[PDB]
């Protein structure tokens, strides 16, 4: 969720949630549109935590 | 022969490669090829083939 400012380095911290989100279940996205309430994809139903 | 297509060898190893390394993975301790959700595993397979 949003509020920030633009743009003179991107695609390698693009190596940073395409190279960041580590160590557990499920991990994120590539292309970056804007400004919403944001209902997306499929995840999981219940066994421990 | 071995002087020309040679070492000018990398150049035409740039019709080619700076995207760094995928099953390149060979150095740490037990976990970034035993945790849950990843691009490069559908390959390193069988006791056949």
């Amino acid at each position: 969720s949003r509020g920030g400012v633009p743009m003179l380095h991107d695609n390698v911290t693009e190596s940073l949630r395409r190279i960041t989100a580590s160590g557990g279940r499920l991990n994120p996205t590539e292309p970056l549109p804007i400004f919403g309430g944001l209902r997306p994809a499929t995840s999981a139903g219940i066994a421990r935590g | 022969t071995l002087d020309v297509q040679m070492g000018r060898f990398m150049e035409t190893w740039a019709d080619m490669m700076p995207h760094h390394p995928h099953w390149v993975n060979e150095h740490l301790t037990i976990l970034q090829f035993i945790a849950p959700s990843n691009p490069r595993l559908r390959f390193e397979l069988n006791p056949a083939f």
